[PDB]
């Protein structure tokens, strides 16, 4: 039982993941300044946080 | 018509934010509101 479920969890399901939809300092998001990704997030309504 | 509505800052219901420094007035998905002191 200990060996079966000592499995770490990694980020999946893209930006739809609610486990880290709310920002916190433990994990860091990043992109490249002045790119298409910056325009996409800046022009999105729900993706403002 | 035109009418005035009271509101109060709440956690997920009414989040009051400062004025937008990029657009200038307010961002998308937001509505201007006033306050007196």
């Amino acid at each position: 039982a200990f060996l079966v479920l000592d499995r770490p969890e990694e980020r999946i399901t893209g930006i739809n993941d609610p486990r880290l939809r709310n920002p916190s300092d433990k994990f860091i998001y990043a992109t490249v300044k002045q790119s298409s990704v910056d325009i996409y997030f800046r022009r999105q309504v729900e993706l403002s946080t | 018509d035109h009418l005035s509505i009271v509101t109060l800052e709440e956690a997920p219901f009414v989040i009051v934010e400062s004025v937008d420094p990029l657009s200038g007035t307010c961002m998308r998905n937001t509505v201007p509101c006033q306050k007196r002191i």
